[PDB]
């Protein structure tokens, strides 16, 4: 069998705004969680409302 | 070539036979390994017709291998020769033999005095890579060529005179010049790196010249001799060659500015 | 391209599940000494087992990918020589539209899947806006006409014009084509002109003129004057 | 070159010299399982590789639509529906002979009038 | 040679048989018991529980305020349970493993005395493996082994 | 016209029948290939040496099919815009597209595109355009076009980029390097690169493309035209060239004369025999002697059928003197003198061919006036070829 | 067989040295240099067939030109070796034979290799100097070559007198290094000028001076 090609369109895969948005909205919807959370443990240990 | 034996095919085959890389993976079709414990005494009901022949305390185990024919031709080679060739390579630790060219079957058989297995593969190994049949070094696929060649005429005249000429694939100059078959006043290299190197700076001057006017003539162009022979000087008067880049005059003192 | 466009992906589970219901085996139970002609079948590189008939759940999945029930942005392919059926169903692939050929006719020779009456009752749609709701979808969920992208484009045979090379058989104005010795065409083209982008669209007759001027005309014309909106 | 497994041990068997008989065996460094040599036959390597050229031949081959079609007939059942293809083996100096193989017996016939 | 455009104009004007029952056991004994599947990887095709001979035994061998991931179910009760079993005499050795995989739909047609089966849905299954046939190993002394 | 058309459509006929028979036999095995190539580098170096072939006969039918009344012709005619090729691709046949100087590689499984068979090894599939741009082009033809398009798009891009790097390496490598006034090649530093500008010291806007008489000619012309004998009957001169000619024949000095320049003039063809091993005359040298010669005829109205009032001391005396005139170096040392003989020996030979007597008394039939005009047009015309100290 | 080939090369190889020293400014007739290979054969080889190269080894004596240019230059011996890796035993022997003949250069000539130690107990016996060079190194003679043009070396008032014309210092002057094939050829020293005639194709002779290193 021949080396593997690269250039084969079909092996190749676009991006649009859908995928972009995804990736973009996930790390932002995670850096929301990781500081409600840290609100959270500073509500819990400094003992307020 | 030489003026003497020139516009000569046969003589060029006998140059081409005597410089051109072999080996003895070339010739070979494939290899087989066989347990054989008596020396003498072969299982092999074929073989039996060169153990009639080539017989008239060693190794049980026998590497055995066929060639073929066809490489035997191209590469004009000799069982005889090669078996030589091998026994003047492993001396006389591996006996030997080898099947005769009227067989229409090419044979070679060895023997040694763990497993003898792996011994033999390793041998193997070195008997495809390690042995070099005829030719010297890095010189592959000689191409015969007829190149005209303007020479004078006894009628005050120059005459085109078509000789064969050695186009080479590879490179080594040192070897091939010391071969007696050919002009060792006449010789080129496209590396003018190795010109330099064996016929001196001089020569790689020269060489250089015909590597630079070589491009401009390529490209259908005419540039006059001053240009090219003032850059050619410049590279070459400190001695040797000088690169033009960045570590090729920034590296001697012009000036710090400069 | 002007009919090209990328897929969004869908949902692999329903498919990975009505394999299995005709007696594709679990990669786990495989023993290649007992099944050596079994056909390996994948799903986004995934393998997920064999199947010891490729043929009749090949002719299966594609008579349900043309009516519509597996979304037609799923591209499947059969490599016969490497002896591998992967699919692709992952979000980005480029495809574009080609029609169905049938072999099958009662012609006694191979013709389209789409008719004249396909045509008329589409063109009266058409110029209706009574009406008949025959439209593109109506189209594709009768199974004339397909979603190719470049993975499936290995396995097909496309023609390029309709009628010159499905039937079987000058002026020396005309331009010089090829013939018709193939059969198995699978897939037709739609329209050649069609591989052209936006900007060499306006290009007029770009055939008789050579490339770099299309591309030098595709350039300037992202930049001439003209009226954008009416706003 | 076509080796045998150990039993219980399935492990490959190492050839093992006999000198007590002075004959060839098959052995298992795992275990105590030591069987005799049909052939005294061990490695082959096969320098210019010929085989792999008629790679890839299946039963349904004769349903490729991607494959030509040919108007030969069979030198064997004599069938002029038949689908042709190149050697399988991929390599410089692949020669381009032609594979036939018929659609009705599943024979594959080569074009090559020099060597057949 | 030019491009139709009164398309509107022409469209506007052209327009011997043995039978025997099936029972579901009461699930008093599913209840009690837990059917399991067996599978031997040792290639010997007979291998029966005879042969292997007696006793057969099958058995299981400061901080402030902080945060936790989580995880579910199933999947915890088959984490916890991470120790396999392993039939042995006083010798023989089978060491099973699970396969998950090969749950799905596995209906166990168990045969009595009379014609009719008893079915009972199958809780897991199991790949045993005969183990320590050869009976070597060394660790250290592989890892310096293999420095060779 | 129809004829050509039809001749154009059998030229490419019969190479795609060539084509498929060269196929037919490497399909049948039947074809060795040559030594350094395999069969398939030999295979498609004849399809394509055969559609070359083909679309360069066709160009040619084409071509000659056009009459003078066309507007093509008269700019191909013109030297301006368009050329053979161009009328070759719009009237006759585009010809064979190749990428990277091959075939149209397989993009797919066995071939090209997906609308042709698997293995095949036809031309017009391989990428053979057989249409013109007349007639427009097919899709399988326009998308490999398309490919050539963009390679020489790309190609030209990265030939600029690599040409700007190699532009400034050139231009920052020769700088500081011109020549003093000394007529010495040296850079800033005073390092000397080369002692005489060109090896020569001539500019290189004064020179032009002269032919070397020396070499030129067989043995029999050489002996034929550089000899001049007065005693001896076999090379006798002409006493109807040279009003005094009567008189000349039988004199021993001036016939020694013409034995030292005879012999000068040998030398100078085994000295040009060593330099020039490959047999060409026409090398660049200052100083065109022909416009002078010819200047010369037509300003003393210089005609045929009349008799000269030169002698052999006047033209032999007259170079020989106009040698020692020739100047670059202004020294008077032993190494300044050799390197002007050495830098001025070519050029001595030059005029010491082209100022023979016979070629003076025969051809140009020059007089006095004539000759020390064309002397003091050389020796000037020498001092203005020279190249000027300072210049970078 | 081999034997026959290998007197071929030697007898190539002692014609180059022949024409090396002779280029150098020695006494050596052309008929001495153009001795025949039968002659060679028929004179250093013994009845098995086997060459002498100790009996090859001979003495120089400049020309009379020679010394009338440079009148520091004295006499040369060049020898030869049987063995094929020189021993440091052999190189005390020839250099302790110098020093007893008195002899101003020197050229040894070896086979295969030489062990370090001798390459090292080279510089041991100023102002003389010792030339090692190569037996399959020396087989063609490289100033025989089309693009290799004319050496001369010159003197040192003509080195004075040049870089008085020319208004140059030592290092203004085109360099040309030790391990030049062609300096080795000629045995050039540090601060030696030398002249290069060359056919140039736009002025026909075309001169130039380098310096060594
Ligand atoms: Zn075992
Ligand atoms: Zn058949």
């Amino acid at each position: 069998k021949d080396q593997d090609d690269r250039d084969h369109f079909g092996k190749k895969r676009l991006d649009l705004a859908g995928p972009l948005l995804a990736q973009l909205f996930k790390t932002l919807f995670k850096k929301l969680t990781k500081d409600i959370f840290r609100y959270m443990q500073r509500t819990v240990e400094e003992a307020h409302d | 070539l030489e003026p003497g034996h020139a516009a000569d095919q046969e003589q060029a085959k006998l140059i081409r036979s005597a410089i051109e890389h072999t080996t003895l993976k070339s010739v070979t079709i494939a290899s087989e390994i066989y347990y054989d414990p008596d020396p003498r005494s072969t299982v092999i009901p074929e073989d039996e017709e060169i153990i009639q022949l080539h017989f008239s305390q060693q190794s049980p185990w026998l590497l055995r291998l066929e060639l073929d024919r066809a490489a035997m031709n191209d590469k004009d080679l000799t069982m005889g020769q090669v078996g030589e060739r091998i026994k003047q390579t492993f001396k006389n630790d591996l006996f030997v033999i080898w099947s005769e060219d009227n067989d229409e079957k090419l044979i070679i058989r060895c023997r040694v005095v763990a497993e003898e297995d792996h011994m033999l593969k390793k041998i193997e190994n070195t008997m495809l890579e390690n042995i070099t049949l005829r030719g010297v070094e890095n010189i592959e696929r000689v191409v015969m060529m007829k190149y005209d060649r303007k020479v004078p005429s006894p009628t005050g005249e120059y005459v085109k005179e078509p000789e064969w000429v050695l186009e080479t694939d590879g490179v080594n100059l040192s070897e091939v010049m010391t071969v007696p078959g050919i002009d060792p006043t006449r010789i080129y290299t496209n590396s003018f790196i190795d010109i330099m190197e064996v016929l001196g700076i001089e020569a790689g001057r020269a060489a250089l010249y015909k590597e630079v006017y070589n491009v401009i003539a390529s490209d259908g162009s005419y540039v006059n001799y001053r240009h090219m022979a003032l850059l050619v000087d410049v590279m070459t008067t400190q001695g040797g060659l000088t690169s033009v880049t960045r570590h090729g005059f920034n590296r001697s003192n012009t000036g710090a500015l400069m | 391209s002007l009919m090209s466009c990328i897929s969004v992906g869908t949902d692999p589970m329903p498919i990975i599940t009505f394999l299995s219901e005709w007696g594709m085996e679990p990669l786990e139970d495989y023993v290649p000494h007992q099944s050596p002609d079994a056909t390996r079948v994948f799903v986004n590189g995934v393998w997920h087992g064999v199947h010891r008939n490729p043929a009749r759940l090949m002719e299966t999945l594609r008579t349900l990918r043309r009516k519509g029930d597996i979304n037609p942005e799923v591209s499947m392919i059969r490599d016969i020589r490497e002896k591998e059926l992967k699919i692709f169903t992952d979000a980005g692939r480029v495809y574009r539209p080609l029609f169905i050929v049938e072999d099958d006719e009662s012609l006694g020779h191979k013709e389209l899947k789409v008719r004249k009456g396909h045509i008329a009752k589409l063109m009266a749609t058409e110029y209706q806006d009574d009406v008949e709701e025959y439209t593109w979808s109506s189209l594709l969920n009768e199974g004339l006409v397909e979603y190719i992208d470049a993975e499936e484009e290995e396995s097909i045979l496309i023609a390029m014009q309709p009628e010159d090379l499905e039937p079987a058989e000058v002026d020396p104005a005309k331009r010089i084509r090829v013939s018709h010795h193939a059969t198995t065409f699978t897939h037709c083209e739609i329209h050649p002109s069609m591989i052209l982008g936006v900007a060499a669209s306006i290009i007029p007759f770009p055939d008789h003129n050579q490339s770099p001027r299309n591309t030098y005309q595709s350039a300037m014309g992202k930049q001439a004057m003209g009226v954008f909106l009416t706003n | 070159t076509t080796f045998r497994f150990c039993r219980d041990c399935n492990n490959m068997l190492y050839p093992r010299e006999d000198k007590e008989n002075n004959r060839l065996l098959f052995e298992c460094r795992t275990c105590s399982y030591v069987e005799e040599a049909g052939s005294p036959l061990v490695y082959r390597h096969e320098l210019i590789t010929n085989i792999g050229e008629t790679a890839g031949v299946v039963q349904d081959i004769g349903s490729d639509p991607t494959l030509p079609r040919s108007d030969r007939e069979c030198p064997k059942c004599h069938s002029r529906e038949n689908v042709f293809f190149q050697s399988q083996q991929r390599r410089k100096d692949t020669s381009m002979v032609l594979f036939f193989v018929c659609l009705s017996c599943s024979h594959i016939f080569t074009s090559d009038q020099k060597n057949k | 040679f030019i491009k139709r455009d009164r398309m509107r104009r022409n469209f506007l004007r052209m327009r011997e048989y043995n039978e025997f029952p099936l029972r579901a056991i009461p699930k008093e004994d599913l209840e009690n018991m837990r059917t399991h599947l067996l599978k031997f990887q040792s290639k010997k095709k007979i291998n029966p529980v005879t042969d292997f001979h007696l006793p057969v035994r099958l058995h299981r061998k400061r901080k402030t305020r902080q945060l936790k991931v989580l995880d579910e179910n199933a999947k915890k009760l088959r984490f916890e349970e991470f120790y396999p079993w392993v039939m042995e005499d006083f010798y023989n050795t089978w060491v099973g493993s699970y396969e998950a995989g090969n749950s799905d739909s596995y209906v166990l047609l168990s045969v009595e005395d009379d014609g009719s089966f008893t079915m009972i849905p199958a809780d897991k299954v199991y790949k045993f493996t005969a183990r320590n046939k050869y009976a070597t190993x060394x660790x250290x002394x592989x890892x310096x082994x293999x420095x060779x | 016209d129809g004829p050509t058309m039809r001749e154009i459509t059998e030229t490419i006929a019969e190479a795609k029948k060539k084509v498929l028979d060269v196929t037919k036999e490497a399909q049948a095995n039947l074809l060795t290939a040559k030594h350094g190539m395999t069969l398939r580098e030999s295979f498609e170096d004849n399809v394509v040496r055969f559609l070359n072939e083909a679309r360069d006969k066709a160009g040619r039918l084409a071509e000659v099919n056009l009459k003078d009344l066309n507007n093509v012709k008269q700019m191909v005619m013109a030297g301006s815009k368009g050329s053979f090729i161009n009328i070759a691709q719009m009237s006759a046949c585009v010809g064979q597209q190749s990428v990277e100087g091959k075939r149209i590689a397989f993009g797919f499984v066995d071939r090209t595109l997906p609308h042709f068979s698997k293995d095949d090894y036809s031309p017009e599939s391989k990428g053979f355009v057989e249409n013109s741009y007349l007639r427009g082009l097919t899709p399988q033809e326009f998308f490999f076009h398309a490919m050539g398009g963009r390679e020489g798009l790309i190609d030209t891009a990265v030939k600029t980029a690599e040409t700007g790097y190699i532009q400034r390496r050139l231009v920052k490598a020769l700088e500081d390097i011109m020549v003093h006034y000394d007529n010495t090649t040296r850079n800033s530093l005073g390092n000397v690169i080369q002692f005489i500008y060109g090896e020569d010291g001539m500019d290189a806007a004064h020179i032009e493309k002269q032919s070397l008489d020396t070499i030129g000619g067989s043995d029999a012309a050489f002996e034929k035209r550089y000899r001049v004998d007065l005693l001896n009957t076999d090379h006798t001169l002409d006493p109807s060239l040279l009003e005094s000619g009567s008189e000349i024949l039988g004199d021993l000095k001036l016939q020694v004369l013409l034995d030292e320049e005879y012999k000068q003039l040998v030398k100078d063809r085994k000295f040009l025999r060593e330099v020039f091993v490959d047999g060409e005359a026409n090398w660049p040298l200052p100083v065109n002697i022909r416009r002078i010669i010819q200047n010369a005829q037509q300003t003393f109205h210089i005609d045929h059928t009349k008799p000269s009032d030169l002698t052999i001391k006047d033209i032999v005396l007259g170079v020989k003197d106009l040698q020692e005139n020739l100047l670059v170096l202004r020294g008077k040392n032993e190494i300044i003198q050799n390197a002007q003989r050495d830098a001025v020996t070519l050029f001595c030979c030059l005029l010491r061919s082209r100022l023979a007597t016979r070629r003076v008394l025969q051809e140009y039939r020059l007089t006095k006036q004539a000759f020390d005009w064309v002397l003091s047009n050389i020796e000037a015309q020498f001092l203005r070829s020279v190249v000027h100290p300072g210049e970078m | 067989q081999e034997n026959e080939r290998n007197i071929s090369r030697l007898w190539r190889a002692f014609r180059t040295v022949k024409e090396m020293v002779k280029d150098r400014g020695y006494f050596i007739t052309q008929e001495e240099v153009e001795l025949p290979l039968e002659d060679f054969k028929a004179k250093y080889c013994d009845s098995m067939g086997r060459p002498q190269r100790k009996m090859m080894s001979f003495q120089a004596n400049p020309t009379e030109e020679s010394i009338s240019k440079f009148p520091d230059m004295g006499s040369l011996w060049v020898e030869f070796c049987d063995e094929p890796s020189v021993g440091v035993k052999t190189m005390k022997t020839f250099v302790i034979h110098i020093q007893e003949k008195n002899f101003q250069t020197g050229i040894f000539v070896y086979q295969n290799n030489i062990t370090p130690s001798a390459m090292k107990l080279v510089p041991s016996i100023p102002p003389a100097t010792i030339e090692t060079f190569n037996e399959a190194a020396l087989v063609v003679n490289i100033t025989h070559h089309e693009l290799v043009p004319k050496h001369i070396r010159l003197s040192s008032d003509e080195k004075r007198e040049l870089l008085k014309r020319y208004r140059l210092k030592e290092s203004q002057l085109p360099r040309i290094q030790r391990a030049d094939p062609v300096a080795l050829y000629l045995g050039l020293k540090r601060g030696e000028v030398v002249k290069i005639i060359r056919k140039s194709e736009t002025s026909g002779r075309y001169a130039s001076y380098r310096i060594c290193m």
